[PDB]
RNA sequence: ACCCACUCGGCACCUUACGAGAAAUCAAAGUCUUUGGGUUCUGGGGGGAGUAUGGUCGCAAGGCUGAAACUUAAAGGAAUUGACGGAAGGGCACCACCAGGAGUGGAGCCUGCGGCUUAAUUUGACUCAACACGGGGAAACUCACCAGGUCCAGACACAAUAAGGAUUGACAGAUUGAGAGCUCUUUCUUGAUUUUGUGGGUGGUGGUGCAUGGCCGUUCUUAGUUGGUGGAGUGAUUUGUCUGCUUAAUUGCGAUAACGAACGAGACCUUAACCUACUAAAUAGUGGUGCUAGCAUUUGCUGGUUAUCCACUUCUUAGAGGGACUAUCGGUUUCAAGCCGAUGGAAGUUUGAGGCAAUAACAGGUCUGUGAUGCCCUUAGACGUUCUGGGCCGCACGCGCGCUACACUGACGGAGCCAGCGAGUCUAACCUUGGCCGAGAGGUCUUGGUAAUCUUGUGAAACUCCGUCGUGCUGGGGAUAGAGCAUUGUAAUUAUUGCUCUUCAACGAGGAAUUCCUAGUAAGCGCAAGUCAUCAGCUUGCGUUGAUUACGUCCCUGCCCUUUGUACACACC
């Protein structure tokens, strides 16, 4: 045929990094339990979803994408 | 096949055919779903 | 090969047939492939009357070398048609008319 | 000299063949394993080789005599069937010619093919039997090519990873042609469905039609193929299957060691021609009668009218029948199958036209129709697939199928006005009458039709008539090109198509060549169907107009058939 090609650098794919994360919540002394990272207010997502944090930005994953609330 | 043989085809075709009547002539004579969803829908 | 194509004849052959055809084209165990007809008894090939008296088929039989076709023809008892005509259209047949006493002194019946 | 008969001895010939032979053949090649008249000589698988060496003869060239080493399984005879001939003899054919028709070949454009070009210009096919072929009219699709971007749709098994997350997804920005979370940034989401590797799969218009099936083309517009019993032969085989005559035909007659038969041709099937009779038709029409319009007429003519009734089946439709068998008569011949002529007839070229189609052949075409297929190739930076955009149309040129023209048997303008085969729409946009808008192209409101019901009498075109042009590259011709307006489609640029003005080329009948054709044919002409969103200079069918000239030959060409030769049989590649 032709047999190769191409000027280099083939391309990657993804990690999902590590993240021993979902610790977000803080306990105060014994045993009072208050939530860090405000929930979201779709009726899909049971408010167990959180939002994330970056700038502007706070945003529903669980919604796959889906929605802008910015606080 | 090879003409050498010749023979010992015509007998074994014979011999195929009588199984075949054989086989043919014995022949002629011879010898819910949705509902467990709805009665375990307690 | 010739074992089961014959004893394939033979068994139509048997069933009453007219005659019957079996074509095996394709490779057998060599590179080269090749043909072979094995027919028996009567058989006609032009013209409606194959419409009538002749079913064929052909079905490809597939081997670890390759793939074969294999074309059955067979003709039946024209005779037999049941619904049809019942004889090749080839078919005349005089009737054999009599051995005739002959004349008489002419006469007469009354009744 | 000649004739006839006879007889020795000759050169030959003819027929047999009791006999012999592997056979072809042979009055010897016979008088044979029933093996013996006399005698001379030669040969003992094929090569090496009539070579080496010695002897001998020769002026010589060469003669006579004449080994071996080594090598090899066939070489050789006669005959058979095939096959093949730059051998002959017969035949057949408008894919051959004669007599002619219209052309093609020239020109412009249309198209395919080569070539060049190109990131790419995807690829098959190359005499007839490649080149308006692959149903191949490609804007994306198609699509196989090229420039880039995604996705797994990587079954299943084992391993490993891993609930402290195997893995999945994504907003904005970045990025990207792109409103692809491709990838990055950022940090939520998901929950054992994947991920990673091995093994194994899967797909591939990737390869091989020279591994195959299936199909198809071609030999073949052909006429050939086989077997029973009997004859010939040791045999394979042969006769049958043939000089002649006849046919479209191994179609028949006839000749006959053959007789009587089978596949193929024929028959058969489909389709076109004819049925004052069969059975019927508001989904076909006819006459009558009402209702009624217009002319003129004391009447009569022409329309109109989905039922207003009554009758009928000529014309239209399709069931089942019938009819042609070359019939009758006369010619002509083997005194034959046939052939020519006449009359009749719907029809007498197998009535016209087709479908089907024996044995065999080919390295014909096709893995680019197939979820037909072997093997090879590839399979995650894919040859899988999708997306974006180009390409298949690219232009010094060579070739093939065509379309349009060179005009006065015409163009243009009115006017006349006639077909046949077709096809059409429910999750849908098909065929479209009518009504208005528009120079057009088209637009728009409605409508009939799943259809002998509506479009549709598809009011087609050539053609007919009355005029304008008047032989002037002209009012013949319309390539090229500009500007504008519409239609299909997401998308019209390299201009899908359509329309109006303008632009107004070559072409003054085409060299060497070469195609097709015999009667409702050739030729002119348009239509529908296929392709199909749009696009036909293409194809498949259809009807409209409708001739000249053959009713022969074997000169050319092609093929079939005898004979003939062969050392070919993997068959003249
Ligand atoms: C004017 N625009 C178009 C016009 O060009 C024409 O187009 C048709 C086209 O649609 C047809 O398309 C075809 O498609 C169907 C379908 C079943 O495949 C066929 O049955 C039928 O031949 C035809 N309707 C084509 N065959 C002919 C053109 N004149 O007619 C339709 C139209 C929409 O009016
Ligand atoms: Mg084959
Ligand atoms: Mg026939
Ligand atoms: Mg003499
Ligand atoms: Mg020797
Ligand atoms: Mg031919
Ligand atoms: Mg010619
Ligand atoms: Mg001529
Ligand atoms: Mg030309
Ligand atoms: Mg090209
Ligand atoms: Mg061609
Ligand atoms: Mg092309
Ligand atoms: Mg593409
Ligand atoms: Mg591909
Ligand atoms: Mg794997
Ligand atoms: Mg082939
Ligand atoms: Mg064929
Ligand atoms: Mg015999
Ligand atoms: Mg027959
Ligand atoms: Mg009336
Ligand atoms: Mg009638
Ligand atoms: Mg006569
Ligand atoms: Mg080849
Ligand atoms: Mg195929
Ligand atoms: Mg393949
Ligand atoms: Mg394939
Ligand atoms: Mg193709
Ligand atoms: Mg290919
Ligand atoms: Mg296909
Ligand atoms: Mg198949
Ligand atoms: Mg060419
Ligand atoms: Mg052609
Ligand atoms: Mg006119
Ligand atoms: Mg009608
Ligand atoms: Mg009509
Ligand atoms: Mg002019
Ligand atoms: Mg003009
Ligand atoms: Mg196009
Ligand atoms: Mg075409
Ligand atoms: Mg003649
Ligand atoms: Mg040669
Ligand atoms: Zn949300």
């Amino acid at each position: 045929k032709k047999v190769y090609t191409t000027p280099k650098k083939i391309k990657h794919k993804h990690k999902k990094v590590k993240l021993a994360v979902l610790s977000y919540y803080k306990v105060d002394a014994e045993g009072k339990v208050t939530k860090l990272r405000r929930e979201c207010s779709n009726p899909t997502c049971g408010a167990g979803v959180f939002l994330a944090n970056h700038k502007d930005r706070l945003y529903c994953g669980k919604c796959h994408s889906v929605y802008k609330v910015n606080a | 096949g090879d003409d050498k043989k010749e023979l010992s085809a015509e007998k074994e075709a014979q011999a195929d055919a009588a199984a075949e009547i054989a086989e043919d002539a014995a022949e002629a004579e011879d010898a819910l779903n949705q509902q467990a969803n709805n009665q375990f829908n307690k | 090969i010739r074992r089961a194509a014959y004893g394939v004849v033979r068994y139509v052959m048997e069933s009453g047939a007219k005659g019957c055809e079996v074509v095996v084209s394709g490779k057998l165990r060599a590179a080269r492939a090749k043909a072979m007809k094995f027919a028996d008894g009567f058989l006609i090939h032009s013209g409606q009357p194959v419409n009538d008296f002749i079913d064929t088929a052909t079905r490809h039989v597939l081997m670890r070398q390759g793939v074969l076709g294999i074309k059955v023809k067979i003709m039946r008892d024209p005779a037999k048609s049941r619904t049809g005509p019942k004889a090749l259209p080839d078919a005349v047949t005089i009737i054999e008319p009599k051995e005739e006493e002959p004349i008489l002194a002419p006469s007469v019946k009354d009744y």
